[PDB]
C-alpha cells in the first residue's frame, strides 16, 4: 500500500514494516459516507485542537526551509522544471525576481505560485529573535524569520514546521479554513511534488561531518564539564564535612540530590549550547531540527556534547550494589561518574560504565512504551 | 557461499578473481595490495572480494 | 614479566580467544545436562528408598547402578542401530538413550534362607540426549566426522530433538533457595517479612517456604500500641500464622533466656531485647514444648481427633517440613533453632534499620534453572512412578503367594513418556497437572539465522509472567553487568524480562559443599552445637549454601584461606562463591547450581597476576597444551559470581585503573578481561555500539535475529517448516572483536551495501529506503525461501486408513477447485516441478467410513519449485514423506532492510543504476536512506560504521567496531580516509542519475553492512473478498493462511461512530461479517421455528402460527441470544 | 453411528454437518437456526 | 436494606426468620441449622404474590421467583455447541455437549436412584454433584470451588466465559468482528499521490 | 531500661511494685520469683534515637576493599595515616551524609567522625 | 465423553472436615474399562521390545474386535 507522506501523521504511521488496512465499501449507500465524510481532505482540520491533523513532514519540511530562503536563485530551466509539478498551475510563468544580470527566480516567489488563492498569513520562523520585534527592522528582517503570505504570495520569511505543520494558525491551518479541504489537498500534494523535485538540485544528507565541532568547541565543552565535575566535588564535601543546611521542604538527601541535578543538569545545557553555537549555517542537524522535520536541540547536544545524566525512576543510577552502583566504584560514590553521569557525546563514544547505566537508562523508556500502549487503550475504552 | 559473479554496485566482473585473490594472499600479498594488483580499483568491488565468505567450500564437504 | 599497556588489547583478546576455544557459547546447556546425567540420575536412583514387599516372604529391591547407552533407534523389525541427529530430524525421532539399572532381588522366606539375585542393566526407558553432550553421538567427533554424519561443524548442539522438533529448555530464573530475605510489603498487614525458600540437598521433594513476619504498627489499641509490633511465622501445612514464640516452644526451647539466646546474640544492646518483648508476650501462655506442639498441629493440614495425634503431626512438620534444607532429621531441633533465631534476628535488624531490606531485583538472589536441574525435577517425579508401580504390580503378585517377574513389573513408558513429553510440549511437570505445569519452559530453536540459534541457547526467562506487568522486574538491574546482556531483550509485553547471557558469563553447575565443611571443621571453624550462645556476637556466622554451620573468630585468615584454595583448585572448585560480609560478621559460601558468574583477571597490590608468560603460553595454544584452564589453574583469573561481585572492587582495565594516577582507588581486587563482554550474542555484533542510543541497540538485538544468511552450513540437507538462505553473504567490512567467536565470518547474515544517507526522490521518508535495482539484478540480496510440508498416513480404526494416492475427482468424496495433475502415481509431487497457489503437492486419501481428500494444498501466495521429496517411515512407524519447496525471493519494494544499529526500513522503491545518483567514479549506492532516521535516533555507531567502511574497503582491511576501544577514534577514521583521495568526513559530489547534475549539497556515502529480515511483503499481503466462514459464529474465518477477514475491532467501530458513518458501520459489522435472517413471535420475542420449504412458522409455547416476524440481525447477535437462553435468559425481541 | 433422538446431537436441534437437514424445521446447516432441548432435573438446583 | 433489619415474621406465623447462609452453590438456613434445598427454595417462592413479586423488583410476567429455580435444563442447540472436524473423520464435542453429558448421567443416576429408593445420603451426594454440573454448565469460573476441566487438564468453557471478555461473544462478536473486501500489506511512501490517493497492488484490487 | 531474668526458670522478669513497702520490683510471671529493683526506670522510649554510630560501627571494616581510602584524617589514637571512611546508610536516621572514619591500622581499630 | 472435575481452591470446595466434596466418580463402562486396561497393556507389552507405534495401533483394532466378537470371552484379556 502506497502512501503520500502527508497522512503517515494522521494514522501516526510509518514505513518500517507497517501495515495498513483496507476496507472496501460494497455499495453506493456506504460509498457516499464516506466520501461525504471520513475522506481525507475533510479530516485535515481535527475537531480534538481546532488544528490541521497532517502536515509538512520530513524532506519536504526540511527542503521547503531550505527552498523559502533569501538567497535561493533558480534558473530559467530549473523554474519550468518545477512548474511542471504545480497541478494548480495557471501556466503563466512570474516575471522573476531579478531580470538582470541573469533572470532568476527565487524560491518564495515559486511557492507563492503553490500557496492557493489569495490568504494572508503571518508566521515566525523557528529562528526569529525575540528582540527583532521591537527593533528598527521589525518589517525588513534581517534573517528572514517573519513569515509573511499576503494576498496568496509569499512576500517575505522562512517556512518551517511553524508555519507548514501542524499548529494553529499554520498556512496550512488558513488554507483549510479559507479555500476548503479540495484546494488545501491540492496545496499539499503541491507542496510535495514540487519541493521533492527541487530537493533533487539541492539534496540533503547527514554524516559524520555534522556531528562534529570546533575544537575550540570541544575544548569549552571539556571546561565546562570539568567544572561541573569539581562543583559537584563541591557539594559532596560539604555534605560530608556537615556543611549542607537542608532546603526547606526537603531532607538532607533530597538537598544533595538537588544540588548535584541543578550542577549537571546546568552543565548539560551549557555544553549543549556550546555544540549548537558553533554549527554552521550548512550543517545538516541543525537544517533538520531549525526545519522541524525531525530532532531537537537536545539530540544535537548529546551527539556532539554530552548524554548526560541517566536517570532511573527519575533519580540516578540506584545503588543496586552495595552502597556503589557497579563494582567498579567504590562505596558511597555520589561523583557524577558513579550515578550516571554520561559526560561523553554520542560521536566520542561512552565508557562501558556509561555505557551500562545508559542501557539502565534506556530500559525505562522500552518499559514505559509497553506500558503506556496497554495503560492507556483501556482509558479510551471506558471513556467511549 | 560463491563469489558473486559480477560487483553488486557497478556490474564488474568479480567472480574470475576469488581464485586469483586466494593465491595473492597465499604470496603473503596483503589484502589491500592483492586488490589492487587484481585491478579492483573502487572500494565497490574491493568490497565483494574483502568480504566475501566462500561457504561452498564447507558444502562440498557433505557428500552429495 | 608484565603485560604493558601497548600489548594489552592483543593480550586480553588472546586470553578471551582462549575461553571462547575451551568453553564455546553453550556450555552452560551441555554442562547442565552432563550433570543431570553423570550425577543426578544416578543419585536419584541411589536415594530411592528400597522397595519393600510383604504379603510371610519378604522381598526387597534395591536399584545399584545406572547405565546410558548411544541413542538407538529400532526399526520394525526389531533390529536396533544409533540413531544419528540428522536421522532423527528428517524421520521425525525422538533422540534418546536407552536407559538401564541393575537392581537386586533378595528374598526371605521365613525359613532363615536368604536368595540374592541382580537383574544387570535392567531398561526402564530412554533419556531425551542433548546434541553435542557428553553422551551425545557427535561427542569426541572431530568437525571432518561431523561433516560425514550431515551435520553441521558450527553447530553448537545444546538442544533435544523431540519428535524431530529441535528443542531448547530455556534457563528458568528463581529466587535462590535456602538463603533469608527480608523484605517490606507497604499494603499487607506485616511492616516486614522475612521467608526462606528451603529445599532438600540434591533437590529433593520440592522447596518448602517459610516466612517470619512482623505485624504492622496500622491496628490501633491500647493493648495493641503498646506492646508494639509482634512477629509470627507462617509455617507449610498450617492454615494460620503462628506466634514465633510458640515454634521456638515447640522446638524445646522454653525458657525466655533460651529463646532470646538464639535470636539476640548480644543482650547488652536494648533496641533489639524491646523488639521481641510483645512476641515473648503473645505467646505467655503456651510455657511447654508439648503444650507448643499441640497449638501448632491445631492448625494442621488436617483436624486431629485427640491431641496425641495433633502432637505427632506437629512435631512432624517441624522435623521435616520446617526449615528442611536446615536438617530432616529428629536431632535437628537445635540447628533449626538457630536459623530460626537468625530469621527473628534478621527481621528485627530489617525493623530496626540496621540491616537494608533485600532486592529482589539483585542476581546474587537469584538461580537461573537449566536443563539438569530441571530433567532431574522431572526424573524424581517419574522414577517414584516408576517404582509406585513396581511395587503396585509387585504386591498384586506377592498377594496371590506366586513369585513375580521384575521385568514385567517395571512400565518403560513412564519415564520415556515423561520425559519425552514435557520437552515435547514444554508444560513442565505432569500432562495431569498441566494447571500447576510451568509453560514455556521447552521452544523450539531458532534456525532464522546462526544468531539467532545462538541466542535462543542462551535465552534467560524471568519468574514473572508475561501478562503481569510490573516496571521493577522489567528494569535493568546493576547487578546483570557481565552476566547478562544489557541491550538483548525483547520489545513488547516481554521487556526485561527474557534475558540473554552476557558473553563469557557462566552458570554454575553445582557440586557437593561436603569437602568445604570438612575443610571448615578441620580448620578453627566451632561448630554451632558445641558453641555457647553468647560467643556468637563475636564470632562471623558462617553459612555454606545457607545453612548456617558454625562460627568463626577469624573470618580474615579463612577468608585468605578459601581464596587462596579456591585459587590452587585444592579443595574448593572454580564456581563456588565466597562472600564475606564485613558488617554483617558473615561468611556466605555457595555451592550450588544456578549462579550466574564470569572470569575475571585477579589483581594483587595493584598488579595483574597476568604476565607475558601467560600471553606468550596461550599464544601458542594447540601444539603446547596450554588453554584457559591452565589459567584458572595458575590462580591468574576467578570466577565471580553475582554475590561475591559485591565484595569486589574490580578494575575496568589494566592500563589505566591499575596504574599510578590521582588516588581514587589503591586497593583493587579484580579487573576485566574486556569490557565489551558485557554484551550478549546479539548485541556483540554491533559495531561501534557505544556510539548509539541504547534502544537503538535493544532493537537491532531484535532485528539481528530476523537477518537472513546461512543459518547453518548443513541447511540442505535439513527439511525445517521454514527457511531462509541469502545468496551472497558477506561478512562485515567493519567488525567487533567479539564477532570471532560468534561464528559471524562463517555464517554473515547480510551484504555490505554501498549506502547514501540522502534525501533522493521522497521514496525513503519515514524510515523507508530505495535499492538500486540493477544491484538486485546481479544477487543483491537475493534469498530463498524453503518450504517444507510433512504429511503421514496413518491407518486407524476398523476399516480407516490414509494412503498417499492420486485423488480422482469421482472416487474421492472430497475435492477442490486446485490442480491435482502434478501429482506423481504414487500420490507424491516430483522435484523439479513448478508449484503455484493452490496446487496440491501430496496425495492423501482417507477412506471413507467412498473416500475424503486430506491432500495437501500448497499456500496460496507461494510459489515455488519442489526441492526434495523425501519418503521415510517417522517415529510411530508410519509412512512419511517430507516435501520441500523452493522459491527465490528477489527484494521487492515492501521488504524490511536494517543496519546493524536499529534503523530498519521497508524498500520503497528501486532504481535502476543509470536512475541512481553517482559520484565521479560512476559508484551508485545499492541503498539509499533519508537522512531524517539519523538525528532523532542517534545512531551515530552508523555513521561511524560508514566513515570505517569506506576505510576497509580502500585500505583492504577489516575494520575493527569494538565498542570500548581508545585505539579507535572518528578522527583517526576520518585522516585514514584522507589518505585514500576521499573527503575526510565520508562526504561525496554526487550527480543527479535523472539530469546529470551535481547535487548542491555532497552525500554521505559509504560501505555499511545491512541485513534482510525475514519480514518480506509477499508474505504478509492479503486480501479477503467473500471468503470461507467459521461454523461457530458464521463469520470470516481467521488468519491470513485461512483467508480470514481483518478484524474490525472495538476501535475501529468506535472511530466510525465518531465519524458518523452509521450505514458503513452497519456494513463492516453486519453486511460484511455475518448477515443472518430470524423468525420471531410477535407475542413473545422468542425465535419462531420457520420451514421455508413448506412456508409454516410455528412458535412453539404461544400456539401460533400467523402473526411470526422476519428479523434481519447479525448470525453472533443470534448466537448471543441463543446462549442467553441456555442460562435461562429470555431475550425477547420486540417489534413493536 | 447415526444421530439419535433423545441425545446430546439430537437430529431435531441443528445441521451442525454440512451435508445434513435439521428434522425440527427441514433446513440446512445455513438455513436451520438450531433449536432447543431440555433436560427434566431429577430434582430442583440452584442457578448460579 | 429495610427486610433485613426485620427478623420475625408480621402477616401471620409470627417466627423467626433463618439467617441464610450460602457456602459455594448451597443455601444453609441458620436460626438450628438445615440445608436449605433447592425445591425448599422453589416452594417458597412459588407461594410469592404477584404484587410481592412487583414490590420485589421483578415483574411476575417476566420473572418470577421460582424461575430463577433449575427446574428443567435448556440444551443449547447444535449450532450453539457444533463439533469441529479436525485430523480425520472424528468429531471433537463442544465444552458444552461435554458438560451435557455429565448432567444427563448425572439425572440419570439421580432419577434411577429415587426409582430405586436407594439412601437419603446417596441421593444427597448426587444431587451435589447435579448442582455442580448445572452450576459449571453456565460457569466455571466459581470462586473457592474446583473447576470442571476436559479430561486433560483444561477447564472447560461454560456460557458465561463465552460471553465474557475482549474475545468473548458480545466484545469479540459483536462490537467488534471480521469482515469481508478488506486488504492488509505494508505500506511505503509514495510522495507521487494525492493526500486522499492510496496505491493499491494489482492482486489486492 | 535493663532486661533480667529470673534465677529460678529464666524467663522475662517484669517490673511490679508492693504497696507495704512501697519499693519496685521484678517478679516472673509463671514463677512467683521477685527481685529487688536497682534501675527504677521501667523503660525509656528515644524518639529522636541518636545512637552514636560509632558504637555500631565494626572495626573489620577496614579490610574492606571496596571502601575508600584516605591519608589526610590520621588516627587520634596511633596516628596511622591511612584511614577508611564511609557514611552511616542506616534507616531511620531521616538524614545521612556525614561520613565515619576507621583506622586502617591491624589492631587499631579506632572510629571517628570529622 | 465426560468431564472431571478439577481440585478445590477455596474453603467453600472442602468439606467440613478437610476433603472435598466434588469428588470426581467413575461413569466409564465395565466394556470400556477393561478395554482401556487391555489398551495400555498393549502398549506396556509393545515398549518392553521397542514395537512401532503402527503395530500398536493395529494390535488395539484387532483387540477391539476380537473383544466385541466376544468368542474369547472366557479368555483373560491379557493373553
Ligand atoms: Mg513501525
Ligand atoms: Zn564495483
Ligand atoms: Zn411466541
Ligand atoms: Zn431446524
Ligand atoms: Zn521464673
Ligand atoms: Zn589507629
Amino acid at each position: 500500500f502506497r502512501l503520500n507522506l502527508s497522512v503517515t501523521t494522521p494514522y501516526n504511521a510509518d514505513f518500517d514494516g507497517d501495515e495498513m488496512n483496507l476496507h472496501l465499501p460494497q455499495s453506493l449507500e456506504t460509498r457516499a459516507e464516506i466520501q461525504e465524510l471520513a475522506m481525507v481532505p475533510r479530516m485535515i482540520v481535527t475537531p480534538q485542537s481546532n488544528r490541521p491533523v497532517m502536515g509538512i513532514v520530513q524532506d519536504t519540511l526540511t527542503a521547503v526551509r531550505k527552498f523559502t530562503k533569501r538567497d535561493v536563485f533558480l534558473e530559467r530551466g530549473e523554474v519550468m522544471n518545477l512548474l511542471m509539478f504545480l497541478s494548480t498551475w495557471d501556466g503563466k510563468v512570474p516575471q522573476p525576481a531579478i531580470l538582470k544580470p541573469r533572470p532568476l527566480w527565487t524560491g518564495k516567489q515559486i511557492f507563492s505560485l503553490i500557496i492557493p488563492g489569495h490568504i494572508n498569513c503571518i508566521r515566525t520562523h523557528s529562528t526569529h529573535p525575540d528582540d527583532e520585534d521591537s527593533g528598527p527592522y521589525k518589517h525588513i528582517s534581517p534573517g528572514d524569520t517573519k513569515v509573511v503570505v499576503e494576498n496568496g504570495e509569499l512576500i517575505m520569511g522562512i517556512l518551517c514546521k511553524k508555519s507548514l505543520g501542524t499548529s494553529a494558525g499554520s498556512l496550512v491551518h488558513i488554507s483549510y479554513l479559507e479555500m476548503g479541504h479540495d484546494i488545501t489537498r491540492l496545496f499539499y500534494s503541491n507542496i510535495q511534488t514540487v519541493i521533492n523535485n527541487w530537493l533533487l538540485i539541492e539534496g540533503h544528507t547527514i554524516g559524520i561531518g555534522d556531528s562534529i565541532a570546533d575544537s575550540k568547541t570541544y575544548q569549552d565543552i571539556q571546561n565546562t564539564i570539568k567544572k561541573a565535575k569539581q562543583d559537584v566535588i563541591e557539594v559532596i564535601e560539604k555534605a560530608h564535612n556537615n556543611e549542607l543546611e537542608p532546603t526547606p521542604g526537603n531532607t538532607l538527601r533530597q538537598t544533595f540530590e538537588n544540588q548535584v541535578n541543578r550542577i549537571l543538569n546546568d552543565a548539560r545545557d551549557k555544553t549543549g549550547s556550546s555544540a549548537q553555537k558553533s554549527l554552521s549555517e550548512y550543517n545538516n542537524f541543525k537544517s533538520m531540527v531549525v526545519s522541524g522535520a525531525k530532532g531537537s536541540k537536545i539530540n544535537i547536544s548529546q551527539v556532539i556534547a554530552v548524554v548526560g545524566q541517566q536517570n532511573v525512576e527519575g533519580k540516578r543510577i540506584p545503588f543496586g550494589f552495595k552502597h556503589r552502583t557497579l563494582p567498579h566504584f567504590i562505596k558511597d560514590d555520589y561523583g557524577p561518574e558513579s550515578r550516571g553521569f554520561v559526560e561523553n557525546s554520542y560521536l566520542a563514544g561512552l565508557t562501558p560504565t556509561e555505557f551500562f547505566f545508559h542501557a539502565m537508562g534506556g530500559r525505562e523508556g522500552l518499559i514505559d512504551t509497553a506500558v503506556k500502549t496497554a495503560e492507556t487503550g483501556y482509558i479510551q475504552r471506558r471513556l467511549i | 557461499m560463491i563469489i558473486p559473479v559480477r560487483c553488486f554496485t557497478c556490474g564488474k566482473i568479480v567472480g574470475n578473481k576469488w581464485e586469483a585473490y586466494l593465491g595473492l594472499l597465499q604470496a603473503e600479498y596483503t589484502e589491500g595490495d592483492a586488490l589492487d594488483a587484481l585491478g579492483l580499483k573502487r572500494y565497490c568491488c574491493r568490497r565483494m572480494l574483502l568480504a566475501h565468505v566462500d561457504l561452498i567450500e564447507k558444502l562440498l564437504n557433505y557428500a552429495p | 614479566d608484565e603485560i604493558t599497556p601497548d600489548l594489552w588489547q592483543e593480550a586480553c583478546w588472546i586470553v578471551i580467544s582462549s575461553y571462547f576455544d575451551e568453553k564455546g557459547l553453550v556450555r552452560q546447556q551441555l554442562d547442565s545436562f552432563d550433570e543431570f546425567i553423570q550425577m543426578s540420575v544416578q543419585r536419584i536412583v541411589e536415594d530411592a528408598p528400597p522397595i519393600d514387599l510383604q504379603a510371610p516372604p519378604r522381598y526387597l529391591l534395591k536399584f545399584e547402578q545406572i547405565y546410558l547407552s548411544k541413542p538407538t533407534h529400532w526399526e520394525r523389525d526389531g533390529a536396533p542401530s544409533p540413531m544419528m541427529p540428522n536421522e532423527a530430524r528428517l524421520r521425525n525421532l525422538t533422540y534418546s538413550a536407552p536407559l538401564y539399572v541393575d537392581i537386586t532381588k533378595t528374598v526371605i522366606k521365613e525359613g532363615e534362607e536368604q536368595l540374592q539375585t541382580q537383574h544387570q542393566k535392567t531398561f526402564i526407558g530412554k533419556i531425551p540426549i542433548m546434541l553435542r553432550s557428553t553422551y551425545c553421538l557427535l561427542n569426541g567427533l572431530t568437525d571432518r566426522d561431523l561433516c560425514e554424519l550431515n551435520e553441521c561443524p558450527l553447530d553448537p548442539g545444546g538442544y533435544f530433538i523431540i519428535n524431530g522438533s529441535e528443542k531448547v529448555l530455556i534457563a528458568q530464573e528463581k529466587m535462590a533457595t535456602n538463603t533469608v530475605y527480608v523484605f517490606a510489603k507497604k499494603d499487607s498487614k506485616y511492616a516486614y517479612t522475612g521467608e526462606c525458600r528451603s529445599c532438600l540437598e540434591n533437590s529433593s521433594r520440592p522447596t518448602s517456604t517459610i516466612w517470619v513476619s512482623m505485624l504492622a504498627r496500622g491496628g490501633q489499641g491500647a493493648k495493641k500500641s503498646a506492646i508494639g509490633q509482634r512477629i509470627v511465622a507462617t509455617l507449610p501445612y498450617i492454615k494460620q500464622e503462628v506466634p514465633i514464640i510458640i515454634v521456638f516452644r515447640a522446638l524445646g526451647f522454653v525458657s525466655d533466656r533460651d529463646i532470646l539466646e538464639h535470636i539476640i546474640y548480644d543482650f547488652e544492646d536494648p533496641e533489639m531485647m524491646e523488639m521481641v518483648k510483645p512476641s515473648l508476650d503473645e505467646a505467655f501462655v503456651i510455657q511447654e514444648q508439648n503444650v507448643a506442639l499441640n497449638f501448632i498441629g491445631s492448625r494442621g493440614a488436617k483436624p486431629g481427633v485427640t491431641k496425641e495425634k495433633r502432637i505427632k503431626y506437629a512435631k512432624e512438620v517441624l522435623q521435616k517440613e520446617m526449615l528442611p534444607h536446615v536438617g530432616v532429621s529428629d536431632f535437628c531441633e537445635t540447628k533449626k533453632a538457630y536459623f530460626l533465631g537468625y530469621m527473628v534476628h534478621r527481621l528485627l535488624l530489617a525493623a530496626l534499620g540496621r540491616r537494608e531490606l533485600d532486592d529482589r531485583d539483585h542476581y546474587g538472589n537469584k538461580r537461573l534453572d537449566l536443563a539438569g536441574p530441571l530433567l532431574a525435577f522431572l526424573f524424581r517425579g517419574m522414577f517414584k512412578n516408576l517404582l509406585k508401580e513396581v511395587r503396585i504390580y509387585a504386591q498384586k503378585f506377592i498377594d496371590r503367594g506366586k513369585d513375580f517377574n521384575l521385568e514385567l513389573a517395571i512400565k518403560t513408558r513412564i519415564i520415556s513418556d515423561g520425559l519425552k513429553y514435557s520437552l515435547a510440549t514444554g508444560n513442565w511437570g505432569d500432562q495431569k497437572k498441566a494447571h500447576q505445569a510451568r509453560a514455556g519452559v521447552s521452544q523450539v530453536l531458532n534456525r532464522l539465522t546462526f544468531a539467532s540459534t545462538l541466542s535462543h541457547l542462551r535465552r534467560l526467562n524471568s519468574p514473572i509472567g508475561r501478562d503481569g506487568k510490573l516496571a521493577k522486574p522489567r528494569q535493568l538491574h546493576n547487578t546483570l553487568w557481565g552476566m547478562v546482556c544489557p541491550a538483548e531483550t525483547p520489545e513488547g509485553h516481554a521487556v526485561g524480562l527474557v534475558k540473554n547471557l552476557a558473553l563469557m558469563a557462566y552458570i554454575s553447575v553445582g557440586s557437593q559443599p561436603s569437602p568445604i565443611l570438612e575443610f571448615l571443621e578441620e580448620w578453627s571453624m566451632e561448630n554451632l552445637e558445641e558453641i555457647s550462645p553468647a560467643a556468637i556476637a563475636d564470632a562471623t556466622k558462617i553459612f555454606v549454601n545457607g545453612c548456617w554451620v558454625g562460627i568463626h573468630k577469624d573470618p580474615e585468615q579463612l577468608m585468605n584461606t578459601l581464596r587462596k584454595l579456591r585459587r590452587q583448585m585444592d579443595i574448593i572448585v572454580s564456581e563456588v562463591s565466597m562472600i564475606r560480609d564485613i558488617r554483617e560478621r558473615e561468611i556466605r559460601i555457595y555451592t550450588d547450581a544456578g549462579r550466574i558468574c564470569r572470569p575475571l583477571l585477579i589483581v594483587e597490590k595493584q598488579k595483574l597476576l597476568l604476565k607475558k608468560r601467560h600471553i606468550d603460553q596461550l599464544k601458542e595454544r594447540e601444539y603446547n597444551n596450554y588453554s584457559w584452564q591452565d589459567l584458572v589453574a595458575s590462580g591468574v583469573v576467578e570466577y565471580i559470581d553475582t554475590l561475591e561481585e559485591e565484595t569486589v572492587m574490580l578494575a575496568m582495565t589494566p592500563d589505566d585503573l591499575q596504574e599510578k594516577e590521582v588516588a581514587y582507588c589503591s586497593t583493587y581486587t579484580h579487573c576485566e578481561i574486556h569490557p565489551s563482554m558485557i554484551l550478549g550474542v546479539c548485541a556483540s555484533i554491533i559495531p561501534f555500539p557505544d556510539h548509539n542510543q541504547s534502544p537503538r541497540n535493544t532493537y537491532q538485538s531484535a532485528m539481528g535475529k530476523q537477518a537472513m544468511g546461512v543459518y547453518i552450513t548443513n541447511f540442505h540437507v535439513r527439511m525445517d517448516t521454514l527457511a531462509h538462505v541469502l545468496y551472497y553473504p558477506q561478512k562485515p567490512l567493519v567488525t567487533t572483536r567479539s564477532m570471532e567467536y560468534l561464528r559471524f565470518r562463517e555464517l554473515p547474515a547480510g551484504i555490505n551495501s554501498i549506502v547514501a544517507i540522502a534525501s533522493y526522490t521522497g521514496y525513503n521518508q519515514e524510515d523507508s529506503v530505495i535499492m538500486n535495482r540493477s544491484a538486485v539484478d546481479r544477487g543483491f540480496f537475493r534469498s530463498v525461501f524453503y518450504r517444507s510440508y510433512k504429511e503421514q498416513e496413518s491407518k486407524k480404526g476398523f476399516d480407516q486408513e490414509e494412503v498417499f494416492e492420486k485423488p480422482t475427482r469421482e472416487t474421492c468424496q472430497g475435492m477442490r477447485h486446485a490442480i491435482y495433475d502434478k501429482l506423481d502415481d504414487d500420490g507424491l509431487i516430483a522435484p523439479g516441478v513448478r508449484v503455484s497457489g493452490d496446487d496440491v503437492i501430496i496425495g492423501k486419501t482417507v477412506t471413507l467410513p467412498t473416500k475424503r481428500d486430506c491432500s495437501t494444498f500448497l499456500r496460496t501466495s507461494e510459489t515455488g519449485i519442489v526441492d526434495q521429496v523425501m519418503v521415510t517411515l517417522n517415529q510411530e512407524g508410519y509412512k512419511f514423506c517430507k516435501i520441500r519447496v523452493r522459491s527465490v525471493r528477489i527484494p521487492q519494494i515492501g521488504d524490511k532492510f536494517a543496519s546493524r544499529h536499529g534503523q530498519k526500513g521497508t524498500c520503497g522503491i528501486q532504481y535502476r543504476q543509470e536512475d541512481m545518483p553517482f559520484t565521479c567514479e560512476g559508484i551508485t549506492p545499492d541503498i539509499i536512506i533519508n537522512p531524517h532516521a539519523i538525528p532523532s535516533r542517534m545512531t551515530i555507531g552508523h555513521l561511524i560504521e560508514c566513515l570505517q567502511g569506506k576505510v576497509s574497503a580502500n585500505k583492504g582491511e577489516i575494520g575493527d567496531a569494538t565498542p570500548f576501544n581508545d585505539a579507535v577514534n572518528v578522527q583517526k577514521i576520518s585522516n585514514l580516509l584522507s589518505d585514500y583521495g576521499y573527503h575526510l568526513r565520508g562526504n561525496e559530489v554526487l550527480y543527479n542519475g535523472f539530469t546529470g547534475r551535481k547535487i548542491t549539497s555532497q552525500i554521505f556515502i559509504g560501505p555499511t553492512y545491512y541485513q534482510r529480515l525475514k519480514h518480506m511483503v509477499d508474505d504478509k499481503i492479503h486480501s479477503r473478498a467473500r471468503g470461507p466462514i467459521q461454523i461457530l459464529n458464521r463469520q470470516p474465518m481467521e488468519g491470513r493462511s485461512r483467508d480470514g477477514g481483518l478484524r474490525f475491532g472495538e476501535m475501529e467501530r468506535d472511530c466510525q461512530i465518531a465519524h458518523g458513518a452509521a450505514q458503513f458501520l452497519r456494513e463492516r459489522l453486519f453486511e460484511a461479517s455475518d448477515p443472518y435472517q430470524v423468525h420471531v413471535c410477535n407475542l413473545c420475542g422468542i425465535m419462531a421455528i420457520a420451514n421455508t420449504r413448506t412456508h409454516t412458522y410455528e412458535c412453539r409455547g404461544c400456539r401460533n402460527k400467523t402473526q411470526i416476524s422476519l428479523v434481519r440481525m447479525p448470525y453472533a447477535c443470534k448466537l448471543l441470544f441463543q446462549e442467553l437462553m441456555s442460562m435461562s435468559i429470555a431475550p425477547r425481541m420486540m417489534s413493536v | 453411528g447415526r444421530p439419535k433422538l433423545g441425545g446430546l446431537m439430537d437430529p431435531r436441534q441443528g445441521v451442525i454437518e454440512r451435508t445434513g437437514r435439521c428434522q425440527t424445521c427441514a433446513g440446512n446447516m445455513t438455513e436451520c437456526p438450531g433449536h432447543f432441548g431440555h433436560i427434566e432435573l431429577a430434582k430442583p438446583v440452584f442457578h448460579v | 436494606d429495610l427486610c433485613k433489619g426485620k427478623n420475625i415474621c408480621e402477616g401471620g406465623c409470627g417466627r423467626y426468620q433463618p439467617r441464610i447462609r450460602r457456602s459455594g452453590l448451597e443455601l444453609y438456613a441458620e436460626w438450628k441449622k438445615i440445608l436449605l434445598s433447592p425445591e425448599r427454595v422453589h416452594e417458597i417462592f412459588k407461594r410469592i404474590s404477584d404484587e410481592e413479586c412487583f414490590v420485589l423488583g421483578m415483574e411476575p410476567r417476566y420473572a418470577r421467583p421460582e424461575w430463577m429455580i433449575v427446574t428443567v435444563l435448556p440444551v443449547p442447540p447444535l449450532s450453539v455447541r457444533p463439533a469441529v472436524v479436525m485430523q480425520g473423520s472424528a468429531r471433537n464435542q463442544d465444552d458444552l455437549t461435554h458438560k451435557l453429558a455429565d448432567i444427563v448421567k448425572i439425572n440419570n443416576q439421580l432419577r434411577r436412584n429415587e426409582q430405586n429408593g436407594a439412601a437419603a445420603h446417596v441421593i444427597a451426594e448426587d444431587v451435589k454433584l447435579l448442582q455442580f454440573h448445572v452450576a459449571t454448565m453456565v460457569d466455571n469460573e466459581l470462586p473457592g470451588l474446583p473447576r470442571a476441566m476436559q479430561k486433560s487438564g483444561r477447564p472447560l468453557k461454560s456460557l458465561k466465559q463465552r460471553l465474557k471478555g475482549k474475545e468473548g461473544r458480545v466484545r469479540g462478536n459483536l462490537m467488534g468482528k471480521r469482515v469481508d473486501f478488506s486488504a492488509r500489506t505494508v505500506i511505503t511512501p509514495d510522495p507521487n499521490l494525492s493526500i486522499d490517493q492510496v496505491g493499491v497492488p494489482r492482486s489486492i484490487a | 531500661v535493663g532486661i533480667r531474668f529470673c534465677q529460678e526458670c529464666n524467663n522475662m522478669l517484669y517490673p511490679k511494685e508492693d504497696k507495704e513497702n512501697r519499693i519496685l520490683l521484678y517478679a516472673c510471671r509463671n514463677c512467683d520469683y521477685q527481685q529487688e529493683a536497682d534501675n527504677s526506670c521501667i523503660y525509656v522510649n528515644k524518639i529522636t534515637h541518636e545512637v552514636d554510630e560509632l558504637t555500631q560501627i565494626i572495626a573489620d571494616v577496614s579490610q574492606d576493599p571496596t571502601l575508600p581510602r584516605t591519608e589526610d584524617h590520621p588516627c587520634q589514637k596511633c596516628g596511622h595515616k591511612e584511614a577508611v571512611f564511609f557514611q552511616s546508610h542506616s534507616a531511620r536516621a531521616e538524614d545521612a551524609m556525614r561520613l565515619y572514619y576507621v583506622c586502617t591500622a591491624p589492631h587499631c581499630g579506632h572510629r571517628w567522625t570529622e | 465423553l465426560s468431564t472431571m472435575i478439577g481440585k478445590g481452591t477455596g474453603a467453600a470446595s472442602f468439606d467440613e472436615f478437610g476433603n472435598s466434596k466434588y469428588q470426581n466418580r467413575r461413569t466409564m463402562s465395565s466394556s470400556d474399562r477393561a478395554m482401556m486396561n487391555a489398551f495400555k497393556e498393549i502398549t506396556t507389552m509393545a515398549d518392553r521390545i521397542n514395537l512401532p507405534r503402527n503395530i500398536v495401533d493395529r494390535t488395539n483394532n484387532l483387540f477391539k474386535q476380537v473383544y466385541e466378537q466376544k468368542s474369547l470371552k472366557g479368555r483373560a484379556n491379557d493373553a
